[PDB]
């Protein structure tokens, strides 16, 4: 399992420019609650929760807060039992 | 590191009959068995059979109307799209029969949401897909 | 199934043919050696003719009379190729003009008689369709309603005996036949010429190495003493070889060793894994020559099955096979036809299983796990039916130490019930 | 983006025999029945059946008078009226004969409000609106 938490920041001259952008973002990422990792559609992140802290620096900080996880198997291309032969005795 | 996928529990889509529910938030049913355990002589071990199967189900969420509550003791039918978004395999279970263990008429604290919470007994399920 | 090369002048040349529980002469092996298979009650018997490579099917062809020039609409021809005299006889009915009587014979006595009204495709299916008629097929020649050409006692010609040569290739012909499919047992027809059974041992020996543990049964001739005997016995020491020893006596005709090494197969067959031959009373009337305690134990000593009349009833001595001249590792119970079979049925089994995980599977310790314990609960099913008192199946670490990724390698080893 | 609405607990209104109750915090009712199950003699699937039902109810809130202590045992009435706000389809339902299955005469401790409890049991419910 791989969590990131990932801050996002939304610059802007006019600010109900920013707070406009930020809400359809999160709402976007809300109702489609995952991400195509890549363009293979193999992986998908997956939201467990945005926050949008609107009093945070617009450059330092960042005002949105989004946390992603992702679950991935461990690959294992082991050798194969092509053959399995056997012999007898009493 | 090849891809996996858990089955998020927000993708339930559950229909009591045969019209969509919104509100449910968790929902239960097993599908249960008599074990019928029986000694022999001579054998140590105890040996289990099948018996007569039992289902049971639960419902949690908030309340929007009074459907429960109309629904009385009838008879309904329950079935749960559980989607799957990574690869689109929808597991699909139909229960038959199913029965109000009893009407949740009123339950609500002063503070908080009002939530029904409902349970009762399916007589068998149809798995539908998967 | 029972490998049968019968050298009969009767039987399908050049394909494996099954009969169920239904030739007829003794001059044929379909009769004088499938009567040994059949009367073992072996569930079902497969069989294979031996015949000369010059040989075919006799024809008859037959001409029309309603038209006054005659043509042919009507031939015929034997069910399976030989020279035997087939005669056919085709007389106007007395009654109907239109009609006439198809009198069929073997040699002389009347095989069938039956009379069509003329349409040439219900007399096909007439001489076809009837039971008296497996010894001959009508075919067609035209399409036209008209009655035939009086005749009487026709000769089927242009073919030859099935009999007409015992020869080495004209023996191994039927034994390439074998190869494409499996059998139980094979039994190489009663002939005692040496070179045949080598040719068999090798031919066995090469489908061993493809996993075919088809069992061969074998004999010497009449004229091997008992010291021959022992010495065409011991000649062979393969698992699934065996040489009957004795003649016997059933009806009429002294069996060599080989030919009733035909009625023990169908003994061995149709015991299934539970019995045995070892001690087992056989329809045959008399053995010769007779055989004392020490000439039966120097016998089985050679490798020799040997049959004696120590009873009221001809009693095989023992289950033994062309091994029982055996090595110190491998036990005398490795020396038993019921076991070998047992052991062959195994190794059955055991391709399936390895056809049933056909590299899906990796070579890791779970993978190893996965088959070892599926080979375990087939053998715990086998020991719950009490064929196996116990066994232990394991890695086959000598193996598996130098076995590359795609290759794995496991053992068995189980006991099973004695009965002297 | 759709509007919904969550029926927030502090809307009830409990009318207890005529006179509406003011200082409750949560109320339960439910409408048991016993499901009688029977185990048919070829099929291999339990059957229920609706059975009896029996009602069963309790408040709590905050003691402001000796009103259950004074009612009894006493048959009685219970109402709740569960309003909607966002749309004003209030929820109504009628308890028929409730009887409180024990008389709660003292519950306090030193430092804390003195809170009442009750429970008991109603013979039937109407379900008066929706």
């Amino acid at each position: 399992e791989i969590t990131k938490t990932m801050k996002c920041h939304v610059v802007s001259k006019n600010k109900d420019e920013i707070v406009k952008l930020l809400e359809t973002l999160e709402t976007s990422l809300i109702i489609d609650k995952r991400v195509r990792l890549r363009e293979d559609k193999n992986m998908y992140l997956t939201l467990v929760s945005v926050v949008e802290d609107r009093e945070s620096d617009m450059f330092t900080t960042g005002q949105l807060t989004a946390v992603f996880k992702m679950i991935g198997k461990i690959k294992r291309e082991g050798p194969t039992m092509d053959k399995i032969y056997g012999n007898g005795n009493l | 590191i090849e891809e996996a996928s858990f089955l998020n529990g927000s993708d339930v889509v559950i229909l009591i009959d045969g019209v969509e529910e919104l509100y449910m938030e968790e929902i239960k049913a097993d599908f249960e068995q008599d074990e019928q355990s029986i000694k022999l002589l001579g054998c140590q071990n105890e040996i289990s059979r099948v018996g007569t199967t039992k289902g049971s189900f639960s419902l949690n969420g908030y309340k929007t109307d009074s459907k429960f509550a109309k629904l009385g003791f009838r008879s309904f039918e329950i079935i749960y799209n559980l989607s799957n978004s990574e690869t689109l395999g929808y597991e699909s279970i139909r229960l038959k029969n199913c029965r109000l263990k009893k009407l949740p008429l009123i339950n609500s604290k002063a503070g908080e949401i009002v939530k029904i919470e409902v349970e009762g007994s399916f007589r068998g399920y149809d798995l539908l897909n998967e | 199934r029972l490998a049968m090369p019968i050298r009969a002048n009767w039987g399908d040349v050049g394909k494996v043919v099954t009969i169920k529980n239904d030739g007829d002469d003794m001059n044929y092996s379909a009769f004088k050696l499938g009567k040994l298979a059949l009367l073992g009650n072996v569930k079902e018997l497969l069989l294979y003719r031996l015949v000369d490579g010059n040989q075919k099917k006799g024809t008859l062809t037959l001409k029309d009379t309603t038209e006054n020039s005659a043509k042919d609409v009507i031939k015929l021809e034997t069910k399976y190729p030989t020279a035997r005299n087939f005669n056919v006889t085709i007389k106007s009915n007395l009654v109907d003009s239109d009609k006439k009587d198809f009198i069929f014979f073997e040699n002389t006595k009347q095989l069938f008689s039956s009379s069509i009204k003329g349409t040439i495709d219900e007399i096909v299916l007439e001489i076809n369709s009837n039971l008296d008629n497996e010894y001959v097929i009508a075919t067609k020649v035209a399409d036209s309603d008209t009655i035939l050409a009086n005749v009487v006692n026709q000769a089927l010609e242009g073919g030859n005996d099935g009999c007409t040569s015992i020869t080495n290739e004209s023996y191994l012909k039927a034994l390439e036949e074998f190869e494409r499919y499996s059998f139980d047992s094979f039994v190489l027809d009663g002939v005692a010429d040496e070179a045949l059974q080598e040719t068999t041992k090798a031919w066995v020996a090469k489908n061993k190495e493809l996993g075919k543990d088809i069992l061969l049964f074998l004999g010497g001739k009449t004229e091997d003493n008992i010291k021959q005997i022992n010495d065409k016995s011991k000649s062979f020491n393969d698992e699934n070889i065996v040489n009957v020893g004795s003649s016997a006596y059933y009806e009429n005709i002294k069996y060599t060793p080989s030919e009733v090494a035909v009625y023990i197969a169908a003994l061995s067959v149709s015991k299934g894994i539970t019995g045995s031959i070892c001690n087992a009373k056989t329809i045959f009337e008399e053995v010769e020559p007779r055989l004392s305690q020490s000439e039966v134990k120097e016998c089985l000593k050679s490798g020799t099955l040997v049959l004696d009349f120590d009873d009221g009833d001809v009693i095989i001595v023992d289950d033994v096979n062309t091994f029982k001249k055996y090595v110190d590792d491998k036990n005398e119970a490795m020396g038993y036809i019921s076991n070998i079979m047992f052991i062959n049925t195994i190794n059955k089994d055991t391709s399936l299983k390895r056809k049933e995980f056909v590299g899906k599977i990796f070579n890791d310790a779970t993978g190893q796990t996965t088959v070892i314990c599926a080979l375990k609960k087939y053998f715990e099913e086998l020991m719950s039916q009490g064929i196996i008192s116990e066994f232990n199946v394991d890695i086959d670490t000598e193996l598996q130490a130098t076995a590359k990724a795609d290759e794995f390698y496991w053992k068995w080893d189980a006991v099973k019930v004695d009965v002297m």
